[PDB]
């Protein structure tokens, strides 16, 4: 028939539109899309609030120079969001909240540059820390880095200061940070935008936990993490560099038990 | 219907070809792998497949019983200056490599574990001397429960404590456990803290350590001598196997690549670089 | 309440049946009241790789191009 | 057949439950009862959020002390609760935001004490300033107390200081503030805590305005106005003093069109 | 003379039968002639706590006010 050719979208989630058109036919995470709580799995009892609208819309983060030394970028979801609009009041307002999501990476350039990057979104992203001393010891200020994200690095720098350590997280990039590596990395629900086709790669992940409804303040649940897998390189130039940008949206999201407003140490 | 132990799709035949149809170009980018056959990049014949993955299915890689720890204790003689040694160990798979790696490939699981015992001992010290057939008991502490004090003491009057009394040399003790877990799938994985730090108290206070869920998700195992100090002292050593029964596993993690350290996914210095040397052109 | 069920003997010669033709079946009887005691019941099913292999916010046909 | 008379009550929207027991068989402000806005008569095209119980449930706001010199208080509701809890958070990020209400105001003394408080629902209740000068001078920062509300005045005190002026309300309590009798009041939708018998007054109010679905941080829509009408006396004592204590409950809320967050000149 | 009864499996895979369905059985046999020596059966009933909670010379309406 017509022009419906997969490389051209339109996400409308909420009162935001996405209009790409380099997209490559988007990845439904597991086959299973993000839905509401059916009653027969249900676990808390009083009535859940839904935002709806409020919250299910499109939120952008700020944005990543990608130039030749850059080595990879991570979010935290659950928290990657925590102030984005009443996404981010609702958040904190409750005990528990069961939340789906919608992440779009964009990041386009010209017919003339080159790289992919490996857009991965890892359920239970535990990243490693850096202290060969004691283990898991990260700080939560530190550990949960928000709107602007951490990012991976080249090679692994253990944490020395102990008269107090720096009690950061040193996620290696060829490991995934998970001490697991990338090559193999491709069993996760993902996208590689390569420049030379697709200018954006669309993930719909569902809320994945081994509970109904879980907490957020607390625990996280999907992760993204954006690798260069081929390098930048544009014309016998110094250095090139590229913006990639995420958007991700809050989707089919529920959360229970109102209390008073959580002010997490993030400082 | 679709069985574990049916047989492959048999491999259909093909001629030669010159269609607009495309099956061997993809385009990874989709994330979709394409599902070619060797039927299509080449002219194959009609064979009748018999081959079935009967034993790689979730329930048979997990088929064989894995140790999951060893454990320390001994009966001295009564004159002993040192107190009576019992080892206590809390139930966690997490203390060997072998079965850790097998379970890490997915992101939760649904097991009912089915704890064995093969119970062992030497007479420690030079001295020639005898010790009658010892009986063993080891106590199922469920998480919370209060862990046994001396060797002897009220604790294992076992009221209410699941407890097995081993006696020496014979079948190695057996007891299934059903999914005790407080979730609906043990998380091999938990990225998030178990208090969130609040402005309003001190950095102490409430802090605590990455990947940490349950203070005692398993439990712990109190395991004594169960006959008195004898003049001849006798170590022994308990090693428990653990093998995963009617289980279930969800999200394929990418295997474990660099040495464990610790409890927590991180990973000691040295050990990072796993793979092996190869000419980029030798076969 | 016996638990006969078939077992998926290689045609094995002189094995109770097979190139020769017969089946081959074997007695179970759960004996615990607590199911997480009975035995392995090894008849496991297999789903298509597809929730992993072919997901996408479409169908994906394989003799088609793959980015239409 | 059994005690299921008028005098006990067991209010519940949301997740809050009051249940007095000298009550005084509730007002529904005008028979019409709190509802969300039919198609037919809507007005904005957007998706219209509704916090559900997120927001409708009851919100306590400060109790103010009763003495003898006692003049009343006013609240101005919209913006009375701008704080508690989603509601607060609801209440700015939209342009437009129409809710109903219900006030249940709490205050009980024991038999030996003797007053009446008439507890007045005024709608659009406009205040009058205090400057003979210029007139709806009143500045805003001023003219929202919000969680902690106004309250009446025994005699008018004209704003003299011109330099830079006060810009408050005089309320005077006889005018009910807006330049009318009170003894004529008793038109609004109202009940009188009579401390003989009922021990709390609650009056359901339907959002009422000349549009569809309005604004909040602007525009205000009911009002409650709380005056002594027979003073408070208790035995030969100097000066007796009961607390007086509002709850109100925002019901069928929905709100339009999302922004960014709205943060008004307050202080 | 099987005394055949159903244990309450919690839907395990391969089990026997779950979420493909099915039901499972375990046989029992009483051996002693002593009744006092059968093992505890464990399918013991529940009763209403009302005995012990609700217990009043009337009835109770929660609805309805307590001390009427």
């Amino acid at each position: 028939a017509c022009g419906y050719s997969d490389r051209v979208l339109q996400l409308t989630l909420g009162n935001s539109t996405i209009t790409t058109q380099e997209a490559a036919n988007s990845v439904v995470a597991y086959g299973r899309w993000p839905e509401y709580l059916r009653d027969s799995e249900a676990n808390p009892v009083d009535q859940p609030t839904e935002p709806d609208v409020a919250a299910c819309r499109f939120y952008t983060l700020d944005t990543v120079s990608w130039t030749k030394e850059s080595r990879g970028w991570w979010w935290k979801l659950p928290d990657a969001l925590r102030d984005m609009g009443l996404f981010g009041q609702n958040m904190y307002y409750h005990y528990l909240g069961r939340s789906g999501y919608t992440v779009h990476v964009q990041c386009n350039a010209s017919k003339f540059h080159q790289g992919a990057l490996g857009v991965f979104a890892v359920p239970e992203m535990c990243l490693a820390g850096d202290s060969n001393t004691t283990t898991m010891h990260t700080s939560y200020q530190n550990a949960n880095p928000g709107e602007k994200g951490g990012t991976f690095t080249g090679t692994f720098t253990p944490d020395n200061n102990q008269t107090s350590p720096a009690r950061r997280f040193c996620p290696v990039d060829y490991l995934l940070g998970n001490g697991t590596l990338l090559g193999n990395a491709f069993v996760f629900p993902h996208q590689i935008i390569n420049l030379r086709t697709n200018n954006c790669a669309t993930l719909v992940l569902p809320y994945v936990n081994s509970l109904s409804i879980d907490s957020m303040v607390k625990h996280n649940n999907w992760g993204i993490a954006i690798l260069p897998l081929a390098p930048l390189n544009f014309a016998s130039e110094s250095s090139p560099e590229i913006p990639i940008t995420l958007t991700i949206a809050p989707m089919c999201c529920e959360f229970n038990g109102l209390r008073n407003i959580t002010l997490p140490r993030l400082q | 219907a679709a069985t574990s132990r049916d047989a492959l799709p048999n491999t259909e035949a093909s001629g030669p070809t010159h269609s607009k149809e495309i099956p061997a170009l993809t385009a990874v980018e989709t994330g979709a792998t394409n599902p070619l056959v060797p039927s299509d990049t080449v002219q194959t014949r009609h064979v009748v497949q018999h081959r079935s993955r009967s034993e790689s299915s979730i329930e048979s890689f997990f088929a064989r019983g894995a140790c999951v720890t060893i454990m320390t204790v001994d009966n001295p003689a009564s004159t002993t200056n040192k107190d009576k040694l019992f080892a206590v160990w809390k139930i966690t798979y997490k203390d060997t490599v072998q079965l850790r790696r097998k379970l890490e490939f997915f992101t939760y699981s649904r097991f009912d574990m089915e704890l064995t015992f093969v119970v062992t001992a030497n007479f420690t010290e030079t001295n020639n001397g005898h010790a009658l057939n010892q009986v063993y008991q080891i106590m199922y502490v469920p998480p919370g429960a209060p862990v046994p004090e001396k060797w002897d003491d009220y604790t294992w009057q076992t009221s209410s404590n699941p407890s097995i009394f081993y006696t020496y040399g014979t079948a190695p003790a057996r007891i299934s456990v059903p999914y005790v877990g407080i979730s609906n799938a043990y998380s091999h994985f938990y990225d998030g803290f178990s208090k969130v730090p609040l402005k309003d108290q001190s950095a102490a206070l409430g802090d605590s350590l990455y990947g940490a869920a349950s203070l005692n998700d398993f439990g712990i195992l109190a395991v004594r001598v169960v006959n008195d100090h004898n003049p001849t002292k006798v170590t022994s050593k308990i090693r428990v196997y653990l093998k995963p029964k009617h289980i279930r596993v969800w999200c394929p993690r990418p295997p474990r690549a660099v040495a464990y350290y610790g409890p927590g996914v991180d990973y000691k210095d040295g050990t990072l670089t796993p793979l092996s040397t190869k000419d980029l052109t030798t076969y | 309440g016996a638990q006969v069920s078939s077992q998926k003997v290689g045609a094995h010669e002189n094995s109770n049946r097979a190139y020769g033709g017969s089946t081959i079946n074997y007695t179970t009887i759960n004996y615990y009241r607590d199911s997480a005691s009975n035995a392995a019941s090894k008849q496991d099913f297999s789903q298509d790789p597809s929730k992993f292999t072919e997901p996408i916010k479409d169908v994906l046909i394989k003799t088609a191009p793959m980015l239409n």
